[PDB]
RNA sequence: AGUAUGGGAGAGGAUGGUAGAAUUCCAGGUGUAGCGGUGAAAUGCGUAGAGAUCUGGAGGAAUACCGAUGGCGAAGGCAGCCAUCUGGCCUAAUACUGACGCUGAGGUACGAAAGCAUGGGGAGCAAACAGGAUUAGAUACCCUGGUAGUCCAUGCCGUAAACGAUGUCUACUAGCCGUUGGGGCCUUUGAGGCUUUAGUGGCGCAGCUAACGCGAUAAGUAGACCGCCUGGGGAGUACGGUCGCAAGACUAAAACUCAAAUGAAUUGACGGGGGCCCGCACAAGCGGUGGAGCAUGUGGUUUAAUUCGAUGCAACGCGAAGAAC
């Protein structure tokens, strides 16, 4: 395998779904996992319970590269944002730095209207 | 996130009035 | 209750051995207010166990009971539609109650001539490490 | 009331240049089975290679924190940074002209958004439109796409809950607590403290008011001038007239009909409005029903009749503590 052993983590967080992606510092992807692969298929994906499952599945996939140095970067609000951290701590990975990399727009485009119902 | 074109004036003023007391 | 806490009920010890644990075990075995048949079952099981190895019955009973006792149990706590299985600590009374219940029903599942004989057999099997009562107790799950 | 001198603050206005973040698109690296979306789903996207991440470009709009009880402007309104031009305001007293002032029917200027005309631009959002859900029905709220429009330059339109629902100017009339721009005094001994102006806020005496409330920023006490009202609907409507490319804008009745329409406050009731408390109501334990056979009551169907009542909890082993005559 690659045996780079320095793959960082990209835990994308959303209200509807949970996206997990682990890649090297350069950005060439190694492995990824989401709630949809596990078979939830609906609002159950929005629940935080599938987030740690997808994260630990991505960790099992990363076991092939034998990587154990992590940098966690999260984007977006919603439940399941922190469950991936507990997952990657339970599997036994070492994490170098922990921070939020959510993007804030500086006077971006006009957002959509508010939902009345 | 959403659009509020001028209603932040209302919300800021009322939150201020609450914070005064 | 919502306003006041209720104290636990006091159980008189058994007449033969003056042990409260044996009394609670007989109360757990008893059904439909038939205390006499449960007493006969428990006493026959105790005597049959004592005759195999001449040991004072109450101490052996306590030692074989504590070995099958659990310490933690799972709570169903729904948060956002997920099960959220979680371990909980509970006081020794709740744990010894479940221990007695598991011992009783595992003894009932056995096939023997009478209830006393199968109870003594399950007691010996759980004491030596091959019974089904100890298999019922799963801490990892 | 105004002029000259020396200082201060400010998203006041017009023109030009320039910067970052974020969204979309165009390729490229690795990787690739679901992604998107909902109270639940589906329309939609993807093995051509989805979604996530990294690197380089293109274009459009707005300036995250600072931001505030701010500030400026006659009002509408004005917020990234820099340059040019320009208006008003505050502040110290020295000199100056000596009533040169207030208001103002007609008139004139400015005037949110939407809309209209000409020529460009178009990232995101999104009238009209299409598709999928829910509903007895959905024409709408919900979701997926999306054209005018939102942007720029030159013009038109002149309407808003254009509100402080309070016309402009002047003088007087208890206090307490904050803030913005200046000046003076005390020990600038230290961002300190005390007084004088010009703005902007919160209570409150007298007084006013039907009440709510206003109360030196009056809705108090007085003066100058203008506009506007005379029960509700018809109706800001018809006709006429002026303006406008159009949409329409302004001025503005009557016939008829009713005996009411209204403002503030009080007591109940209700709320798919908010908090606190209690109950074998939830939590724990034991034993049942729902499945089988039979007894009994009810609903339906049949018959000549299957006598009549009781009908969510609070009717159904109920009237009936007992129909072979
Ligand atoms: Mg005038
Ligand atoms: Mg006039
Ligand atoms: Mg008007
Ligand atoms: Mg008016
Ligand atoms: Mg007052
Ligand atoms: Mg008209
Ligand atoms: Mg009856």
């Amino acid at each position: 395998t690659r045996t780079v052993s320095e793959g960082v983590a990209h835990i994308h967080a959303s209200f509807n779904n949970t996206i997990v992606t682990i890649t090297d510092r350069q950005g060439n992807a190694l492995a990824w996992a989401t709630s949809g692969g596990q078979g939830f298929r609906g609002s159950r994906k929005s629940t935080p319970f599938a987030a740690q499952v997808a994260a630990e599945v991505a960790g099992k996939a990363a076991l092939d590269y034998g990587l154990k140095n992590l940098d966690v970067l999260v984007k977006g609000p919603g439940p399941g944002r922190e469950s991936a951290v507990r997952a990657l701590g339970a599997v036994g990975y070492k994490i170098n730095s922990i921070t939020d990399v959510t993007p804030i727009p500086h006077n971006g485009c006009r957002p959509p209207k508010k939902r009345r119902v | 996130k959403r659009e509020f074109y001028e209603k932040p004036t209302q919300e800021r003023k009322r939150k201020k009035a609450a914070a005064v007391k | 209750p919502r306003r006041r806490v209720v104290a636990a009920r006091e159980i008189l010890p058994d007449p033969k051995f003056s042990s409260q644990t044996i009394a609670k075990f007989m109360n757990h075995v008893m059904q439909d207010g038939k205390k006499s048949i449960a007493e006969s079952i428990v006493y026959g099981a105790l005597e049959r166990v004592q005759e195999k190895n001449k040991v004072d019955p109450v101490e052996f009973f306590e030692t074989t009971l504590e070995k099958v006792r659990p310490m933690v149990e799972v709570k169903a706590r729904r948060v956002g539609g997920a099960t959220y299985q979680v371990p909980m600590e509970v006081r020794p009374s709740r744990r010894t109650a479940l221990a007695m219940r598991w011992l009783v029903d595992a003894a009932a599942k056995r096939s023997e001539k009478t209830m006393a004989l199968r109870l003594a057999g399950e007691l010996l099997d759980a004491a030596e490490g091959k019974g089904a009562a100890i298999k019922k107790r799963e801490d990892v799950h």
